[PDB]
């Protein structure tokens, strides 16, 4: 999860 | 040696589109009220050129119109000269209505007429504009459907979809909820264009919190990534979403058909982040589809966790809440990188000032639903600071009513003036209303006589607002609201929860305590799958053992299992003593009667312990 | 029989919730609204103008004063950067100029409303  | 003062055409009009778009590079660069002068005097510049152009010199008629369209688009973005925009507006369509038998001259003249009904009117943002705009659209409309021409018919489909784009903004909700399945039922089925104003509907529903069709839902559920691209696609997916966290549903499912749209469709986000969606009705009517939040890679994640973490709001104490005080700021940061890194262009300021005040009311929404997982948590409202509006009308004041109501104060003058003010959505309509009736039907209970022929009175009212904002909204078919409006129907119609309960009939009271049944033989501490789940909210789940244990079950083995644990429950959040309490009154019976001896013994204890902190100073 | 009996403690659930705002309600007004908003519908006009250089018309700009217009430039909300760290360098060289020329004009107006 969780992107940048 | 050049000349400055006696230029060809093409570069005065190669001025104008300088002096703009040079504006267009440094809009994202003001930081001064100088630098603002500097931007609006590239503007100044760019607007009297193209006056020039018009004044000074002979054009044709698809230079007028050319020059025309990107001198107004100025004037709208970037002034307050309505009135002046709209008379180039009318103009350059009178004119290009003598030529229009001899010359071609639709798309100047329907692009003209969206000027005048869409573009404008939304910049205006005035009640009486509005209501010409649609007197007009209308008769627009009315007047293209009788040519048989393909062209007008698709035309007519762009201006029914302005007419509705108008409605919504002069809330003639009716008026909204036919036309839009007036022109979802003319155009052709599994279209981009049909998919998008059904895109348009559903997240119009959404905003009002109106229940949505079936027809619309499957229409919604049908869309083909394919046909309609990844960023008409991308919003599919954040309605579905945020149809779940408005049912309290499940958002597993959904945080992974995101996934899998993520994982092939994220540099078409990236590569293609600018340049927008264009629906290509025919050849010569393509309309352009902006959505920041929604179509950007970036942008998106960060709108797509803040849901997430409003979902799991209710969860808060030890485990899923921690995904949301761990994610809740986050939210926040990402959000502040947003705006810090905001980059032009080639846009107005304007349209980067308002990309930044929905990035300012994502930063509300976060330091309100710390609030709120501080209020769950803790029983009491840590109000704080001031200078914020709530992200919504008066969530300050429901925090505020909520305040005074933790505080004994009853708050039903505050309760009452939110949930009858037409400001404040129908959702914190309806929590302003069940707090209110469970504070009066609390009085009922432990007021005397005199008091009570008032109360009683009060009661019924408080009752049927909430039987109304139900029936009319979405919410009726959210579990936690309907199971809740069970909940304190019992609790106020039956003994011993209600030293007054109030009168009803037999029938009555087969319809809610057959209801309870459903849920509490869904959610009782034996867990499954189905619509009558709940998602684990403490107080919810603790009401709904107690209610329900204590109608429904008759094993005494059973029985002593539930209270048990409702008794321990209750712990988990701060601000529950007085439950604690009347739940401990009844494992003590349930001891007692079962003969645990040492238990009848710990539950005095325990129950004497919450009797001194309930009376402490 | 049970301790506080006598006290002045609630003794049914109805009467526990008095002071208990059912918090377990989260409201989710405007959530829906934060994808739907900010929202531009557009139609683009792609058509070139006075790429035909045979063009021998052409025109003496020396605007400034000469139906009626005073345009009133919008006040924006935001800066669009922070202050915690000039803008016509890159104009071209006949730009830099109109604009040193018409200095006056650059007497504008920025105010706000609707």
């Amino acid at each position: 999860f969780t992107s940048d | 040696e050049n000349l400055g003062d006696k230029l060809s055409i093409s570069q005065v009009y190669h001025l104008a589109q300088e002096y703009r778009d040079h504006a267009y590079s440094i809009a994202n660069k003001i930081g001064s009220e100088e630098g603002l002068k500097q931007y609006y005097g590239l503007m100044n510049m760019s607007i009297q050129m193209f006056q020039l152009l018009k004044t000074k010199c002979t054009l044709s008629v698809l230079e007028d119109s050319k020059v025309t369209f990107e001198m107004v688009e100025l004037l709208i973005q970037e002034t307050y000269n309505f009135d002046l925009a709209e008379l180039y507006i009318s103009s350059l369509k009178e004119r290009l209505q003598t030529h229009q038998s001899d010359t071609d001259l639709v798309e100047e003249i329907m692009r003209c007429e969206f000027l005048l009904l869409h573009d404008l009117p939304l910049m205006r943002d005035s009640k009486f504009h509005y209501k010409i705009a649609l007197r007009n659209c209308n008769e627009l409309v009315q007047y293209m459907v009788n040519l048989q021409d393909e062209l007008y018919q698709n035309w007519a489909s762009v201006f029914q979809y302005v007419g509705v784009m108008l409605c919504i903004k002069l809330k003639q909700h009716r008026r909204v909820k036919t036309s839009f399945h007036g022109l979802l039922s003319q155009c052709r089925e599994k279209s981009q264009w049909k998919w998008f104003l059904n895109l348009c509907y559903v997240n119009y529903l959404l905003n009002e919190r109106f229940p949505i069709p079936e027809d619309a839902l499957q229409e919604l559920r049908s869309t083909e990534l394919h046909t309609v691209g990844p960023e008409l696609y991308a919003w599919k997916l954040a309605l579905e979403m945020v149809i779940q966290l408005c049912k309290d549903g499940n958002i597993t499912d959904h945080l992974n058909e995101f996934k899998n749209f993520f994982d092939t469709n994220k540099q078409s986000l990236v590569t293609n982040e600018g340049k927008g969606c264009v629906i290509k009705i025919m050849p010569r009517i393509a309309l352009k589809v902006e959505l920041p939040m929604i179509f950007h890679y970036k942008e998106l994640k960060n709108i797509l966790l803040l849901l997430q973490s409003v979902s799991y709001i209710v969860n808060c104490y030890d485990e899923k809440g921690n995904f949301s005080r761990k994610f809740l700021p986050k939210v926040y940061s990402t959000t502040q990188k947003l705006i810090k890194n905001i980059a032009a262009g080639g846009v107005s300021m304007n349209e980067l000032d308002s990309r930044i005040q929905t990035y300012k009311s994502i930063l509300e929404f976060c330091e309100f639903y710390k609030v709120w997982e501080q209020t769950l948590l803790k029983g009491a409202v840590v109000t704080t600071e001031s200078p914020k509006l709530g992200p919504s009308p008066g969530y300050v004041r429901l925090l505020q009513a909520m305040k005074v109501q933790f505080e004994g104060g009853g708050a039903v003058e505050e309760y009452t003036r939110l949930a009858q003010s037409g400001g404040t959505s129908s959702e914190v309509k309806m929590i302003s209303l069940l707090n209110c009736y469970t504070v009066q039907a609390a009085r009922v209970s432990r007021c005397s006589g005199d008091k009570q022929g008032e109360l009683v009175e009060q009661c019924n009212k408080v009752w049927l607002q909430v039987e109304k904002l139900l029936q009319e909204t979405d919410l009726q078919f959210n579990p936690i609201w309907e199971c809740t409006v069970t909940i304190l129907w019992l609790f106020s119609h039956f003994e011993p929860f209600s030293w007054n309960p109030l009168p009803c009939s037999d029938k009555q009271r087969a319809e809610y305590v057959s209801k309870l049944r459903e849920f509490y033989s869904s959610n009782k501490f034996v867990a499954a799958d189905n619509r009558f789940k709940l998602k684990k909210a403490l107080l919810l789940q603790i009401l709904v053992n107690y209610l329900g244990g204590r109608m429904l079950e008759h094993d005494l083995g059973e029985i002593y299992a539930i209270s048990a644990k409702c008794f321990d429950m209750c712990r988990q959040q701060g601000g529950m003593r007085k439950v604690q309490y009347v739940i401990g009154i009844w494992h003590l019976m349930n001891c007692t009667v079962a003969m645990r001896g040492k238990d009848v013994a710990l539950t005095n204890a325990k129950l004497e312990a919450l009797v001194k902190q309930i009376t402490s100073v | 029989s049970y301790p506080g009996k006598d006290k002045n403690i609630p003794g049914r659930i109805i009467e526990a919730l008095e002071d208990l705002p059912l918090s377990y309600l989260v409201p989710k007004d405007g959530l829906a609204a934060l994808v739907n908003a900010p929202m531009r519908v557009s139609l683009p006009f792609d058509k070139t103008i006075f790429t035909s250089a045979d063009d021998g018309r052409d025109v003496n700009i020396n605007v400034l004063g000469t139906e009626k217009e005073r345009l009133v430039f919008k006040r924006p909300s935001n800066f669009t950067s922070s202050a915690n760290s000039n803008f016509l360098e890159g104009l071209s060289p006949l730009a830099q100029s109109v604009l040193s020329t018409h200095k006056g004009l650059n007497d504008s107006i920025n105010i706000e409303k609707k």
